[PDB]
Formats: C-alpha cells, structure tokens, sequence
C-alpha cells in the first residue's frame, strides 16, 4: 500500500509538467503482479454483435464493476469502450476551406455541458416563491447529434 | 419448565441496543419543490416556536440550521438537565412523540422529530434500505417509472411490509434555454460570451482570490437579486457582438420549461434509486426483504436490485449465533467431563441451564423489555453462575463418594447442606447487587435495566430451582449410568 | 499453589497490590468512550460545480470520478449523490476493521487519476477527500449578545479565526461550518452593463 | 473523548481575543452523556460492593471475615482494566457493565473460599491456618475447573458477528479476564487472607 | 482464491441482464489447478492413513 | 489530429460518459503523398497545402 | 506429564478434541492458495500520449 502511495506522491510532483494531452488521457498508478490470474472471455452466439460491440458492452457493464472488487489490481480489457469517432475528410475540409482545428473547436463549443445557475437561487429578494435550477447546453448523445454540428 | 422456556423464548421480541435519552434529539424538515428559502425558514420558525413555547420546562436550546438546500431544514434540540426532567412525560420518548404529533398539522412540510439511534452511525436497526439499479441503458424516466411500480405494489402488501417510500427527491420543473447556434453565429456573438454571461449572471462565478485582513478569501461575480428571479429577466441581458452591437438573449435563445430530478443517485457506478421502508409490526426484516426481492422481480427488464447499508448487515442472528451457543455448550460439556472424569455426570450440570433462562425470560417479558445484547450477556452470565452453583454441589457429592465411599442417596444431601449457605450468600448478595441496575432512573437507565432485570430474575429462579433440582439431577444421572 | 501463599501472606499481598497499581494506572491512560468503533470505515469524496444542475453535475463530475474508481482494497460499495445545488458526494464504504488511513489514500490516488478531467470550475472550487463518521460529535454555536454583528459576520469570524484552527486538531475528520466565510461579492447590474455596452 | 477535550483547549485560546458581543454556546453535546453514563455505572459498582458487604456481615458475623471478599473485589476489578489496556480495550459502557456483571462471579469464588474454611472450622475446630489448608486442598480443582468451564461459556461469544459481534467481544474479554483473575486471586490472595485474618 | 471466487459473484449479477447472444467463456483459469492440486494432496493424505 | 487522432471532449452514450475522438478517415493517412492532401487555413483566407 | 493423563483419560480426550475442533475451524477460514506471496512488490505507473 505505502509502496504505491509514495510513488503516486512523487508522481504528482510532476503532473503539471506533463502535456495537456497526457493529463487528459490520464496517468494510472497500480500495484499488481505481471501474471494474469484468470481471463473471462465474452462471445456472441447469435452473431448479432461484433467484437467492438461486445468490447463496449463488457467495458460499460462488466469491467467497471469487476475491477472495483478488492484483490483485483489491474483489469486489462481485451477491446475498447465505445467512443464517438469523427473521421475527417481533408478533401471536403479544404473544399469548404476548413481545418481540423475548426472542427475541434466546433465540437468543444456545440458539444458541452454548461453551468447556468438557478431561477431565483440564493440569495433571493424578499418574498420569492419560485426556486428552480436552470438547464442550458447539455452533452450530445447520438451519432446524428454530432452529425448536424 | 423447558417447554415454557422455549415458548417464552420465541414469544419474546428481539432488539439490539435500546434508545437511550441523550439529552438531545433532532428534528427533520423537508419541503416540496422548489420551495424557496423563505418557506423553509417559516416552517423552521414554527418548529422553534413549538419547542420554545409549548415545551419550556424541558427544551433548553434549539440550534436550527437552514441550508443545503433551500427545501431542507434541520433542528438540533437540546434539553434541560435530567434531574429537571422527571417522569416518562419529560423523556425524549414522549417529547418526540408529542412534538411529531403536533407537527402532523403542518401543510406542505414533511416535518418529523426523532431521537438519536443510540450511537454514531450504528443505526443498523429500524427496517431496511432497498436500492433499485438501472442495470442497462434505460435512463432516468423508465427508472422513475419502475421505482413507481415498486412503490405502488409495495403499498398493496401492508401485512408484511410498510412505510414503502423513496428517500431521495421527486422530479422538479427546470428551465431549458435553447441557444440557437446558427442565429448566434449570424448575429456575430461568441458562444463563449453567451455561456459565460449566463453562468456568471445566474450561477455566479469564482473569479480570483483577494486578501481580507491578512486572510485570503474568494471573489464571486454574480448578478444582483432583482435581475435573476423571473424567466422574463433572461431578456434583460445583452451580450456584445463581434461588430459592437449589443444583442438581447431573446434574439437567439428560446426558453421553455421541462422536468428534471434534483438529487440523482448512483450505486456502484450505475444509476440508482434508494427506497426506504419498514417491516410489518409482526413480521421480521428478513421476510420484508424477501417480499421486496419478489416484488422487484416483477419489474421491467433492465432494472436490477441490491441491498445496502442496514441490509448489508449482514447475516445472521438469530440464525447462526445458536451455533456459537452450541459449540460453547459442547466445549463446556467437554471441560466438565474432564473435571468429573465421566461422560454422564456432567449432564447433572448441563441440566441446570434452563433453570436460569426461565427467570431471564420471565423478567424480560413481564417488563415490556426485549431480548437484546444486554439480555444475552446477562443470560450467559446467568447460566455460568448457575453452572458454578451446581458444579460445586455435584463435585462435593462425588468427593463424598470417591473419598469416603458414601452412597449417592446420602452423599448428595450431606453435601447440599455443606453447600446451601454459600449458595444462598452468593445468590442474595448478587441479586441485591444488581438491584441498583433494575432500579436505575434516567440517564443510561435503559441499559442498566436491560442488564438488570434479566440478570436478577434469572438469578432468583436459578437459585430457588437448582437448589431442589441439582440434587435430583445428579442421582438421576448417576443411577442411569453406572 | 495454595499452601505456599498460605504460609507466606505478604507475598500474596505484593501480587495483589501490584495488580491494584497496574489497574490504577490503566484506568487513567485508557480512553473513555461510549462504544467501540463499530461502524465500517466510510471515505467520502466531495465536489461542487458552482451554478450547475443535477445532470450537468453528474455527467461531468460524478461519472468521471466513478469510472476511475477501481482497484481499491476492501471496497464494499460506492454510492454517489449528485445534487442540483451543484455538488457531488461519493461515499465509499470499506470492510470492518480496515485500516482507515490507507482506505482514504487509495481513494485519493484513484481520484487524482481523473482530476484533469474535471471542469476548471470544479478544480478551482476544489474537491475534498475525508474519512469521517456520518454522525456529528458536538456542535459549537457562536452567538452575538451585543446585537452588533449579524449571522454572516459571525460566520465569517468563526471561519477566519476558529474553523481553520479547530479542524487542524487530530481526530476531527470533518468540520461542517454553519455559515460561510466572507467573500468579495460583485452584484452585477445588466441594465447599466448594456448601457455602457459591457458583458 | 480526547477530541472533544482537545476542542476546549483549542477554543480557550480564542475566547480572550473575541470581539464585543461574541458568546460561545453548546446546543449539541453527546459528551456529558457518556460522562453521566459511566459515572452512573461506577455508582452501581460501589453500591454493589456495599450491599455485598452487608449480606456478608449478615451471614458471616465477623467484621474482618467480611473484609476478605470486600478486599478481593477491587483487586480483581482493577486488574481487569490492566488486561484491558494490554489487549487494546477501552473504558466504554459495555466494559463497565461487564465489570458490574463480573462482580457476582467474583464474590462467588470469594464466598466459597471463605465459607468453606469457616465451615471446616465450625465442624473440626482446626486452627484457621490448618483448616484453610485442608479446605483449599478440598476446593482447588473445583475452582480451577469452574474457571475453565465459565471461560468456556464466555469466550466463544467474542466470535464474531462483525459489527454486532464486536460488542460481544467487548463483553467476552472483559468478563473472562475478571474470571481468570478471580481464580488466580482465589488461589493467591483469598487463601492467604483466609489464613491470616479469620478468627 | 477469494478474488476469483468474488469474480463469479460480481459476474452472476450481470448474466440475467445480458443481451441476446452474449455467452461468457473461461479460456484461461489457473484456479481449478490449485483445486485438483490440494485435493490430490488430501487424497494421498487419506491413502497414507 | 489528422494522423494521430485527438481527445476532444467527452459525450454521453446511454447514461455512461465516453470519449469523442477526432481523426482523419483511413483513406487519407495511409501513404506519404497523402501529407500533401491536407490544407491549413492561412491568416488572410487562403488554404495552403502541406 | 504421563502418569497423570494415564490416570485420567477423558482429560487427554478433551485436549485432543479441543485441538481437533480448533483445526477443524482453522481449515475453513484459512485461504487456499498455490504458493505464498513470494514475488517482490511491483508498483507500476502507466501513461499514454495519443
């Protein structure tokens, strides 16, 4: 335990020195054996779901819950959790005269979750009878939503 | 006596630790939605008015704390000195009851008054804590509906389940502001400007720190009260375009109402909803649990379930502790067989046990008390004392048999008169010794009673019974096995 | 060993007196509680997204904490509350008798696996990992008899003279202030902001 | 209580430098409860000692013979606290109740020891010093086996029950300690006192 | 073995809520080895008796 | 971003937060000459090849 | 200490039975592994620059 702790203490002595991309992708400190205990394979008999689908499911329903169990020091997933993939097209980007930077920024602008306070929160004027939170821009949820950005 | 002992044992209710008057108790205040701070304050003031006016003789100080959030409230009630609160009519058991009865009146305010569950977070009694899981991508609406289904079906079985309710909050109206992006770009305003203005005006913003009298504190920017109390006030705000023209919010933002939960709950990562509830006054927490697990199976596909807190107790008593009792009994029999060098003779000692349990059970039952930890340690104490009392008699007699050669029919009664006086001494002395415990009035009295009664009754009965039974216990065992 | 002590009384007296001295000492140094520590360890992480709503809070703070929460020793269960007041409270419960210190440490280690994933507003408002009981020990009220200072003033004072010093004392796992420390408040006026044409 | 006692320490360093009108109040204190709990247990302990002394004098009508079990009470009780420190137990409610219960299973051993010698003197007229040899040599194995079986009824309750079972352990150890101590005293102190004090 | 025994516990809480076609397989299990090891030692113990 | 992909921000898929990666399609990052297929926007408004 | 137990058999029986019960318990609660933890502790830090 301590032998992991001191390590992470000294790690976060240089976290702000790491690139922003690395910090976002996040580091990870573990204390595990180099040998696997057991491997739990998940297959599809109906042929309905491909390996990426299965990997997503076992990443979003199984891995996150199994790994929480004590004694389990490191679960290496044999796949990848789902992620919204934007496959750019340079020809059409140059056609409309756009850079990947414009796309990035457009995503960070139109796909965000903003804090927008409450209708008559604290403090209020005397005699207020209405107090409700306010919703503004929320995250996006589907392919189509990123489609019409 | 054995039969009556069993009957009194299964008829007697179960408990863990008694609610002791701690001189202080709490009062919970929950309001609807959204319920402004003013309403909560009014309710808290009604409460304080009650505790200060309708109960001056007992209540000393009411530290009411409005906060987190607007619709919640909590009061820490302190009482006067125990010696200044005589009788049951001044203890927390009556104060909280009378108070909550008086709080039944209050409209649109779930106001309750309750006493501290013994110690810290050891409130591992009083019902259960069923948790409902969103085991799939169902969302929040269908989870609300499923929880509604469970809460609806659980009110149709009031014969083995009760007080079925959620613990979190119900959906409240929310204000959606649709920022039309196209119009925002067309008018030449920055979206960052929009979101920043909105969040800073309506939600405040941590800018940077400042120094107040040597100490660093924060600097928050936020709209004044007057311009963030009503929906139309959204229009009062203007953001600066790219050119130099100021643009109203109504120009690009389309506002509307909606519905959202104000206390989202998650269990083990997945979205969840907490459901509280008690067991029926007759049934056990276990059967309530089983019923709940049978009702939650009737739920739509994707909605799982799990037990947490005082439901992850866990396992099992009384359903395993009798194994502790059993192995202890076995070990005792062994050591007894070691001392007596007989497999039969120790039975004369073993049969003395129910002679004391029958006293604890009678005492506990004829006082409204309950089988708890104190009652059980008093029970073990009782059976150990009675065991001692018997053991000395049988050992004396067997000494009279294996040293002199006197037959049992003489050696027994000869040894009993050689043992009668000390038995009576120890007995009477210990019975009078625990008398202060059973007599205890106020201040940790529930505990001293729970320890006192069972011990005294058990001791009396054990010492008035074994004194006639043990001499018979031996001769029956001795004859039958030789 | 009777008839040896029976022949030498003062020896037995010495044993008994030594015993009584040992007990006499051990009744001074020994801590006086009500019950032993029975409740399971409960490490709690707490955050606050200023001016946010429940879903905004859960989807951008809570969920991004829960996922990184794994590989932690003797974890029983994790329950997280996301409030519309802009607040996350995740209460991890550990096995009975588990080393509390370590049980807090591993938690914070896994927390700072996702700190740069949190919003800038949250990081600035700062998260907080504690290891405390859900029941309050004692509550120290501070009042004003002269009527000179209001509740906000008193709260400021007890926040800038008392809370910061009391909380440093060992054994104290979490001091919940019943007020708010002072802060420079800028109450904007949209009419005059638009008048001079300012955001 | 260490914490709530350190609170007043860290707080009395602020009281003098307080502004005009600040008064501290305590509207919630779950500390004097444990105080007038443990105190109210010590009270019943003393009273039990007194009443035991009274029954003793009611039977064995000698003012020095009744001192023998009286003396043998704090000896066994104090010594328990020492063992409770040597295992890591605290002077809580449970422990104290364990002592109050241990009283009887102390005075039983004591009374057997004294009264058997008394009887032997009233039936053989042996000089106390010899009568007590001939008596201890008659009840020794009885007392030891009694220790074994009583410890056998109490010990297995220390296991295990988790949260609920911790209490059972608190009682078990506190009681068995006082048992073995009561018997050690029953072979060391009590025979010696019944040899040098009895008339 | 506590870990690999707790795995099946945390896993049987997912089996019912699985989609149409998902089947779990165990292509690597260094757990029944220790089982039919210690068991095969107890066996020789008995036989020795 | 084109050749190595980029972690932009998160999004919400069926209640669970996941990531959003931007990255060129496969066809335009397989060969060296494809470097030339990319254009960046200058300060004036003209697109400039790599 | 032979001829004392030789004179009192049931005593020895009690000792042996107590022993057998202790072992009977300690074979239930005791963890069943293949070998003890022999490998040295290995703390691993991991990062990824996309």
């Amino acid at each position: 335990d301590i032998a992991q702790v001191q390590v992470q203490n000294k790690l976060q002595l240089a976290m702000p020195l790491l690139p922003q991309e690395v910090q976002q992708q996040g580091v990870s400190v573990e204390k595990s054996s180099s040998s696997f205990l057991m491997v739990v394979g998940v297959i599809n008999t109906d042929g309905t779901m491909t390996q990426e689908d299965i990997s997503d499911y076992v990443a979003a329903n199984m891995k996150d819950a199994i790994s929480r169990t004590s004694g389990v020091g490191d679960v290496q997933l044999f796949g990848s959790q789902y992620a919204m993939r934007i496959w750019m097209n340079p020809n059409e980007l140059n056609k409309f005269q756009l850079t990947p930077v414009d796309v990035i920024t457009a995503i960070k602008a139109q796909n965000a979750q903003v804090a927008a306070g409450q209708l008559g929160g604290t403090p209020p004027v005397k005699g207020q009878q209405l107090n409700a939170s306010i919703i503004a821009q929320t995250r996006l949820t589907s392919t189509e939503e990123f489609g019409k950005i | 006596i054995v039969v009556g002992m069993a009957y009194l044992f299964v008829r007697l209710p179960s408990s863990f630790l008694p609610d002791e008057d701690q001189g202080v108790f709490m009062t919970m205040v929950q309001l609807p939605a959204g319920a402004t701070q003013e309403r909560t304050q009014k309710v808290l003031n009604e409460v304080t008015h009650y505790y200060l006016t309708k109960e001056k003789n007992n209540v000393e100080s009411v530290f009411a704390v409005n906060g987190g959030g607007q619709n919640t409230g909590i009061a820490f009630v302190s009482l006067k000195d125990w010696a200044d609160r005589p009788g049951e009519e001044n203890k927390v058991e009556a104060i909280t009851m009378r108070a909550t009865r008086a709080f039944s009146q209050i409209k649109d305010a779930m106001v309750f008054a309750f006493n501290l569950p013994a110690i810290v977070e050891l409130g591992t009694a009083t019902g259960f804590d069923f948790e409902l899981i969103d085991q799939a991508g169902l969302g929040h609406e269908k989870l609300t509906q499923a929880r509604n289904q469970l809460l609806a079906e659980a009110a149709k079985h009031p014969d083995m389940l009760t007080s079925v309710r959620p613990n979190g909050l119900e959906d409240t109206p929310q204000f959606k502001i649709d920022i039309d992006q196209e119009k925002a770009q067309a008018l030449g305003v920055s979206i960052n400007d929009i979101n920043t203005t909105l969040g800073a005006a309506w939600g405040g913003s941590y800018v940077n720190d400042f120094i107040d009298r040597g100490r660093v504190k924060k600097v928050y920017v936020m709209s004044e009260a007057k311009y963030r109390m009503l929906p139309d006030d959204i229009g009062d705000w203007y953001v600066r375009a790219a050119d130099g023209q100021m643009v109203p919010f109504s120009a690009f933002s389309s506002s509307r109402w909606e519905y959202g939960s104000p206390r989202l709950e998650r269990y083990n990562g997945l979205p969840s909803m907490e459901i509280l509830g008690q067991a029926a006054p007759g049934k056990s927490t276990g059967e309530a649990m089983e019923l709940m697990e049978q009702l939650a199976s009737k739920l739509p596909t994707g909605v799982g379930y799990d037990w947490t807190g005082m439901s992850y107790q866990e396992r099992l008593s009384g359903n395993q502790a009798p194994s502790l009792y059993a192995i202890s009994l076995i070990v005792v029999f062994l050591c007894l067989a070691a001392l007596y060098e007989s497999w039969s003779i120790p039975f004369s000692v073993m049969l003395v046990v129910p002679l004391g349990v029958i006293g604890a059970l009678l005492a506990a039952t004829f006082r409204g008390l309950t089988n708890d930890v104190y009652f059980q340690v008093g029970l073990l104490t009782t059976i150990g004392l009675s065991a001692k009392n018997a053991i000395l008699i049988v050992e004396f007699a067997k000494d009279l048999m294996d040293k002199e050669g006197k037959g049992l029919i003489e050696a027994t009664l000869d040894a009993v008169r050689m043992r009668l006086r000390p038995i009576l001494m120890t007995s009477l002395a210990f019975i009078l010794g625990v008398m202060p415990l059973v007599i205890s009035t106020g201040a940790g009295s529930g505990a001293q009673n729970a320890v006192g009664t069972g011990v005294m009754g058990g001791m009396v009965t054990a010492t008035v019974l074994a004194i006639f039974f043990v001499p018979v216990f031996f001769v029956v065992v001795r004859r039958r096995f030789s | 060993m009777p008839n040896f002590f029976i022949d030498r009384p003062i020896f037995a007296w010495v044993i008994a007196i030594i015993i009584m001295l040992a007990g006499g000492l051990a009744i001074l140094k020994l801590p006086v509680a009500q019950y032993p520590t029975i409740a399971p360890p409960a490490v709690t992480i707490s955050a606050s997204y200023p001016g946010a709503d429940a879903k905004t809070v859960q989807d951008t703070v809570t969920q991004v904490i829960e996922q990184n929460m794994n590989g932690i020793d003797n974890l029983m269960y994790m329950s997280s509350n996301s409030d519309s007041t802009g607040t996350v409270q995740i209460t991890l419960t550990f096995e009975s008798g588990t080393d509390a210190d370590i049980a807090q440490v591993q938690v914070q280690n896994k927390l700072q696996l996702a700190m740069p994933l949190l919003p800038q507003e949250v990081q600035q408002q700062g998260v907080s990992v504690e290891k405390s009981s859900s029941s309050f020990l004692m509550v120290v009220g501070v009042i004003n008899t002269d009527g000179t200072m209001t509740q906000e003033d008193i709260s400021d004072y007890v926040a800038a003279n008392m809370k910061d010093a009391i909380s440093r004392t060992s054994g104290v796992g979490d001091v919940q202030l019943f007020g708010s420390q002072y802060a420079m408040r800028i109450w904007m006026n949209p009419n005059e902001l638009n008048k001079f044409q300012l955001t | 209580l260490d914490t709530a006692a350190a609170i007043r320490a860290e707080l009395a360093k602020m009281e003098p430098f307080f502004p005009s009108g600040l008064k501290i109040v305590y509207p919630y204190d779950t500390t004097p409860f444990v105080k007038i709990s443990i105190h109210e247990v010590v009270k019943t302990l003393v009273e039990a000692i007194i009443l035991v002394f009274l029954v003793m004098y009611l039977f064995l009508q000698n003012f020095r013979a009744t001192l023998i079990p009286t003396i043998a009470v704090p000896v066994v009780l104090l010594g328990t606290f020492a063992v409770l420190a040597a295992f890591g137990f605290s002077i809580n409610t449970l422990t104290m109740f364990g002592m109050v219960l241990a009283i009887g299973l102390l005075v039983d051993d004591a009374i057997v020891v004294v009264e058997n010698v008394e009887r032997v003197m009233a039936e053989e007229g042996l000089p106390p010093k010899e009568a007590t040899r001939k008596s201890m040599g008659q009840i020794q194995g009885a007392l030891v086996g009694i220790a074994m079986v009583l410890s056998a009824v109490f010990v297995p309750m220390a296991f295990f029950g988790g949260s609920t079972g911790a209490i059972y352990r608190q009682f078990s150890i506190t009681i068995v300690s006082a048992m073995a101590l009561s018997v050690l005293v029953a072979l060391i102190l009590t025979p010696a006192l019944c040899a040098t004090m009895l008339k």
